[PDB]
DNA sequence: TTCCCAAAAGCCTAAAG
RNA sequence: AGACAG
């Protein structure tokens, strides 16, 4: 989801990750975003 | 054009008949005899200003500061037969000459 | 934002919005990038940026 | 009752009087027995084709020199008197002038220059260009509705255009077949330009077909068939929206595949020029080797060992031709590069190389030529994937001997299916990360019924494995066809789930996962010829099938040469000669030159042959300080020689 | 490895459908005016008292417009290339893929037609470069000197004649063209006989 | 009709040259000069070196770049032209004996480049 | 091929200042006149401008009447279009704030007329 | 901008004084 | 490095 604004030019991307609940292991989707840029 | 010009420049009987049809040769023959000699001194502004003013109607003025030292030598020898046939005499002595 | 059916006030409320209801189009997505409806002819903000 | 003709004198004659001769049907008399029936137009320009035999007034004319040689004159009349004739096209008078030259190159003992022959060749064209277009200004060929209306009026091909299922096997093999039976026959339309040029060569038949016949299934940007072909051809009008869309998508299809596929395939074309440059030299002649290579002839690589000699019974050499049916799937001893102990360090003889080396010009780098013809033949298959395009039977997908062991096909045209053996022990899928990344929708989507399966994964490598814990890693790609998981085990997965692993690789329990369902659905995508060129990149430059894994050239050859005679038509020698350019002798002691006689030797990869052969050669490629600051480079090792070397230096030969 | 040759042009090709030879390409009047500048030079200066500078006076203000004087020039010159068809040249197709995109040529005669910037190559020696009339320019280098001739020979069209990929066939380069093979089907493959029975009877 | 009608042909017996010596291109004021252009065109890229050097012997195509890149050696073609009786059919253009290889001068700046860097490429003996 | 005659229209620009003067190109030794009137047309050979470089040591050799007219190919500078196209208009641009002209007496007639016309043009601008 | 592919970095595992 | 021509 690509979103500009005056200053940042900003992405929000996703990946998946897992997390246990009652003991079974499940599937989520973490949505992120770089917004630092000297990060990269 | 600078190599056509040296390859123009070599030759000085055309040139003159370019300027003047009425031309004795055996000037010419004189003046290159002695060029045959000069060519080993230097060629001084006075001598080149003075061949760029005479041959202008056969050879291109600028072209004396491009052409090599032997093409201003035969130029210098026919703008000093020019200036004898005329009879401007006292400048065509200043033309093949020696700094002292 | 408002225009296309987002209320963001806040860039917080921007996160919210994108975590909880704009999140539908990062996975499967109603609209398509493919298409050309719904889009803007915009001259002066590229000329003055 | 036919008239009369001699063969050489009827050669000698002049073009003037040539041209002079009476509308007529004469026997034709050559130099051997045989006598053919013709009709005077043929028999003219099968003398312009002649042209080059004039020049030698002692070899004899075979019969088979004329275009009409279909027909001899008998005995019995029943075998002459309704003969079909050789149809004249350009490349029918190209192969009578090469039977002309070579004919005068085989009745001598070889003692003819071949660039002579090529001359002779050359003027032998070129009088027939200027006669024909002097004496034949008035029979000249023209194009009006009344042309198109008479191939559209034909009743087959209007049945033909009429009534047909839309799909690939309904359109491009039936409909398309009636109107290559009536296009085919020689009886239906006469007088006609489009069809007599078409007969003739002038027109491929596939612009024909998709004007005529239904247009076939246009591609996308991406290399994909719509579903729905086009009801249309050209000759009548595409007026619809979907079809005009899907048509403009292949041409701008055709647009950038010509672009961006010559900007990768000229780099490719260079650095494989750079590196075959090295071959220099073919001495014409014989270098008396025993060495021999074992190569198998197969059915499809049989076509390309047109030219190289090998051992027969009673150890004699003869050189394959275009027809040998007793050799096919045998293994031969051939005279390749390889072996050939001549004395020239980047030479080889003419007997090793092959039958070829006679059409190569006297003073020409050889292993330019090799890597030219591959570059033209490389380029215009990539450029003209859209020549090919225009059959949409995409490229089947061929499963290997380990693959087999695993997977099945049938009940589907696409998608594989899993062995009832996998029953017999827990089996278990181990797929890449990076291969699957949009797959955990699956699990966020409640219904998956219209999620595309092919967005979920796009997969090259399957593992396989089972506890004992063994398994093996299966190739399911097939260059551009990445194929995708099906919905049935998209469904599985979203009901199980699934866990990673400590090499960072998702895993998939299959048990439970109901049989028999489609299982990795192939996309309807046709192979890219760019790809191909990709893989022979990387051929030329779990188990892969790269050139330096290969111990010896004699069994490297055959691989290369199916690889790419599968697309394109590669002789054997050029791939030879590339091959032999991509060889090292002692790679251990840093030696760089080529091998003699050319099996002594190992592989190598491109780049260190080109920055540690020769560094005249290393400053055309890429990256020239990197052999400047080489230790290596200041040795005093034997080195070969490189063109460039001259054009380093100024022109200094010493 | 090579930048920006001397004396050498670049322009579209148009070619001549006439009886011809392979080995003949014509020069137009602009550009044999300019690239032979200095044969035009030498010859005025050789045959007229001309000086230099107004022989290269005469050949600039004549190429853009026609006269005799130079067109003799051009013929003699041509002429005096004696064993040879003409000027020895070199004619180039962009992209250099194979024998034939580079191949020689030999200069006989600038168009008498100014408006004419055209090259007339050979329709023969279309099909071994991509060369197509569709607006494309070619490249032409001058060779100064017979050892350059006699070097280029070896690039002359009649070394691509054999199919370099085929032991014994010529390659598919020299195919005639469309036009051509059209007219040799409408006038060889046309019924103005009866069969061969009927012919007999 | 269409552009591209022609008018751009650029024919150039002699090239206006760089203090470098190698022909350059041509400014506005200095394209806008001459009838017809008077480009000196790039015919020997690295493909068409690669063919001459191939169909050819190299020595050949080095004496066509070094005509090219050494101004002596075009200087010298341009007086073979203009002082012979035959400006067609020259003999030899430069004479090797007067002017030897090796002036040319993208190589000798390469060497010179080389040499100050304390290294030069030199012919196995 | 008559009835499909394209209309190129192109534009020539020359400076002369105290680098260079024009030379003599569509005038006699009587009236000097460096380049077409509006509504002439070029020469046979398309010459317009030609400027030579300013040399007072090379007076009595490139400002002769007839080192005027004549036109070195080298050394000269001239702008050359297409032959016998007939000039539409002309602008011209003058310094008039430098109190030595460059360009010596007698080679500015058709210059002052142009440019007087522009200024009267511009001047009626300004005061409307 | 994104894909190719080689070369240097870096890491666990293993052999000799 | 953007467009155009092949
Ligand atoms: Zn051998």
């Amino acid at each position: 989801i690509f979103i500009p604004f005056r200053r940042t030019k900003l992405t929000f991307k996703q990946t998946d990750h897992h997390y246990m609940c009652n003991g079974q292991r499940k599937i989520m989707y973490v949505i992120w975003s770089q917004i630092h840029n000297e990060m990269a | 054009d600078i190599v056509a010009y040296n390859l123009d420049a070599l030759d000085v009987v055309k040139l003159v008949h370019k300027i003047d049809d009425t031309v004795p040769v055996e000037l010419i023959q004189e003046c290159l005899d002695c060029v045959a000699v000069t060519a080993t001194k230097d060629i001084y502004p006075h001598q080149i200003l003075l061949a760029q003013w005479v041959m202008h109607k056969a050879f291109p003025a600028r072209a004396f500061s491009h052409i090599n030292k032997n093409a201003v030598n035969h130029l210098l020898a026919a703008a000093q037969s020019l200036m004898w046939h005329w009879g401007f005499q006292q400048v065509a002595v200043f033309m093949q000459v020696e700094l002292y | 934002l408002k225009t296309v059916g987002v209320n963001v006030s806040t860039i917080w409320e921007l996160l919210y919005e994108i975590m909880t209801s704009l999140a539908h189009h990062l996975y499967a997505t109603d609209i398509d990038e493919t298409s050309m409806y719904g889009k803007r002819l915009t001259v002066l903000h590229y000329l003055m940026s | 009752n036919l008239n009369r003709y001699k063969a050489r004198d009827l050669l000698n004659l002049s073009y003037d009087d040539l041209w002079s001769l009476p509308s007529e049907w004469h026997l034709i008399e050559f130099d051997d027995g045989k006598t053919v029936v013709s009709v005077d137009r043929i028999t003219k320009l099968s003398v312009l084709c002649w042209y080059p035999l004039k020049h030698y007034k002692d070899c004899p004319i075979p019969s088979d020199h004329h275009i009409d040689f279909n027909r001899i004159l008998t005995d019995n009349p029943k075998d002459y008197l309704n003969v079909e004739g050789g149809r004249v096209t350009s490349k029918a008078m190209v192969k009578h002038l090469n039977k002309a030259i070579w004919n005068i190159y085989d009745w001598s003992g070889e003692t003819v220059d071949p660039e002579v022959l090529s001359k002779l060749a050359i003027e032998g064209k070129n009088w027939l260009y200027n006669q024909t277009t002097v004496k034949l200004s008035e029979y000249l060929a023209t194009l009006s509705m009344f042309d198109i209306a008479e191939v559209y009026n034909h009743p087959k091909v209007r049945e033909a255009n009429h009534n047909i299922e839309p799909t690939t096997y309904g359109i491009e093999k039936i409909s398309y077949g009636k109107v290559k039976e009536v296009f085919n026959d020689p009886t239906q339309f006469i007088g006609n330009s489009i069809i007599e040029g078409l007969r003739s060569g002038t027109q491929k038949t596939e612009q024909l077909l998709q004007a005529f016949a239904w247009r076939g299934f246009p591609t996308d940007i991406n290399s994909d068939i719509f579903k729905y072909p086009v009801t249309t051809g050209y000759i009548d009008g595409i007026w619809n929206l979907y079809e005009n869309m899907i048509e403009s998508r292949s041409g701008t299809k055709a647009l950038l595949y010509n672009k961006e596929l010559l900007r990768v395939t000229e780099y490719f074309n260079r650095k494989s020029q750079l590196i075959a440059q090295y071959v220099q030299r073919l001495h014409p002649g014989d270098c008396k080797t025993t060495i021999l290579a074992e190569y198998p002839v197969t059915k499809l690589t049989l076509k390309a060992f047109k030219g190289k000699y090998y051992q027969k019974e009673d150890g004699k050499l003869d050189w394959i031709r275009g027809n040998e049916t007793h050799l096919i799937g045998t293994k031969q001893k051939f005279r390749s590069v390889f072996g050939c102990n001549h004395p020239d360090s980047q030479g080889i003889c003419m007997t090793c190389y092959g039958r070829l080396g006679i059409n190569i010009p006297k003073g020409t780098n050889i292993g330019q030529v090799a890597a030219v013809s591959m570059g033209d033949k490389i380029t215009s298959a990539v450029l003209s994937t859209k020549h090919t395009d225009a059959s949409s039977a995409v490229e089947q997908y061929k499963l290997g001997k380990i693959e087999s062991n695993y997977l099945r096909t049938g009940e589907i045209p696409e998608t594989l299916y899993l062995k009832k053996e996998l029953t017999q022990k827990d089996y278990r899928l181990v797929i890449a990360r990076s291969e699957a990344e949009n797959l955990a929708d699956i699990l966020m989507i409640d219904d998956l019924t219209a999620y595309p399966a092919t967005s979920a994964t796009e997969l090259t490598s399957l593992a396989l494995v089972y506890d004992d814990e063994c398994g093996d890693v299966l190739t399911v790609s097939l260059y551009n066809r990445r194929a995708s998981l099906s919905i049935e085990m998209l469904k599985h997965i979203k009901m199980v789930r699934w866990e990673l692993d400590q090499r960072d690789n998702i895993v998939i329990s299959l048990r439970g996962f109901d049989f028999n369902l489609p299982f990795l659905t192939l996309p309807n995508k046709h192979v890219n010829m760019y790809e191909v060129m990709k893989r022979f990149q990387s051929f030329l430059h779990t188990s892969k099938t790269y050139l330096k894994n290969y111990k010896s050239p004699i069994e490297a050859l055959p691989v290369f040469a199916t690889m790419a005679n599968e697309k394109i038509s590669l002789n054997i020698s050029h791939c030879e000669i590339l091959i032999y350019a991509m060889m090292i002798r002692s790679a251990q002691y840093r030696d760089y030159r080529l091998p003699k006689p050319g099996i002594n030797g190992q592989f190598e990869k491109y780049n260190r042959l080109m920055q540690c052969r020769s560094l005249g050669g290393a400053m055309a490629f890429e990256k020239q300080h990197e052999p400047l600051n080489n230790p290596g480079s200041f040795l005093n090792k034997m080195r070969n020689d490189h063109p460039y070397d001259l054009l380093v230096k100024g022109g200094k030969l010493r | 490895f090579g930048a920006r040759l001397n004396a050498t042009a670049r322009a579209v090709i148009t070619s001549i459908s006439d009886p011809h030879d392979y080995d003949e390409l014509h020069i137009p009047w602009g550009v044999g005016c300019q690239l032979l500048k200095y044969h035009l030079t030498n010859k005025l200066k050789a045959k007229f008292n001309m000086t230099t500078r107004e022989a290269f006076s005469f050949v600039y203000e004549n190429v853009l417009q026609y006269n005799q004087i130079i067109a003799d020039l051009f013929k003699e010159l041509i002429a005096e290339a004696a064993p040879y068809k003409g000027m020895g040249c070199t004619f180039h197709r962009n992209p250099t893929l194979q024998r034939g995109s580079t191949q020689q040529f030999f200069i006989t005669k600038v168009k008498d037609d100014i408006n004419d910037n055209s090259i007339s190559m050979s329709v023969l020696c279309l099909k071994a470069p991509n060369a197509d009339f569709d607006g494309d320019q070619l490249n032409l280098t001058l060779m100064p000197d017979v050892y350059l001739t006699k070097a280029t020979e070896r690039i002359a069209p009649h070394t691509w004649v054999l199919s370099i990929d085929e032991p014994h066939e010529i390659s598919g380069n020299l195919e005639l063209q469309g036009p051509v093979v059209e007219t040799i089907i409408n006038w060889a493959h046309e019924k103005y006989l009866p069969p061969l029975e009927e012919w007999l009877k | 009709l269409l552009e591209k009608i022609g008018e751009d042909w650029s024919a150039a017996a002699s090239v206006k040259t760089q203090p470098f010596g190698l022909p350059s291109k041509l400014n506005n004021a200095d394209r806008a000069s001459t009838p017809g252009r008077e480009t000196a065109i790039r015919s020997f890229g690295e493909s068409e070196t690669r063919s001459y050097n191939c169909t050819v012997g190299p020595g050949p195509t080095a004496e066509i770049l070094d005509q090219t890149n050494n101004p002596l050696a075009h200087a010298a073609v341009i007086e073979s032209w203009l002082t012979a009786e035959k400006p067609s059919s020259v003999p030899v253009a430069v004479d090797r004996e007067k002017i030897p290889f090796g002036g040319s001068r993208p190589v000798a700046m390469f060497d010179h480049l080389l040499e100050c860097s304390g290294i030069a490429l030199e012919y196995a003996p | 091929l008559k009835r499909m005659m394209p209309t190129s229209y192109s534009t020539a620009v020359a400076n002369a200042g105290r680098k260079a003067f024009f030379l003599n190109m569509y005038g006699d030794d009587k009236i000097y006149k460096p380049f077409p009137d509006i509504g002439d047309v070029i020469r046979p050979d398309g010459v317009i401008f030609a400027i030579r470089d300013h040399d007072d040591d090379l007076a009595p050799a490139e400002m002769t009447p007839r080192a005027l007219r004549t036109l070195d190919r080298t050394f000269d500078r001239a702008v050359i279009g297409t032959p016998g196209a007939k000039v539409i208009d002309i602008d011209i641009w003058r310094d008039e704030r430098v109190n030595p002209s460059p360009t010596p007496t007698g080679m500015d007639a058709q210059l002052v007329k142009y440019h007087t016309h522009l200024s009267s043009y511009y001047r009626e601008l300004l005061k409307i």
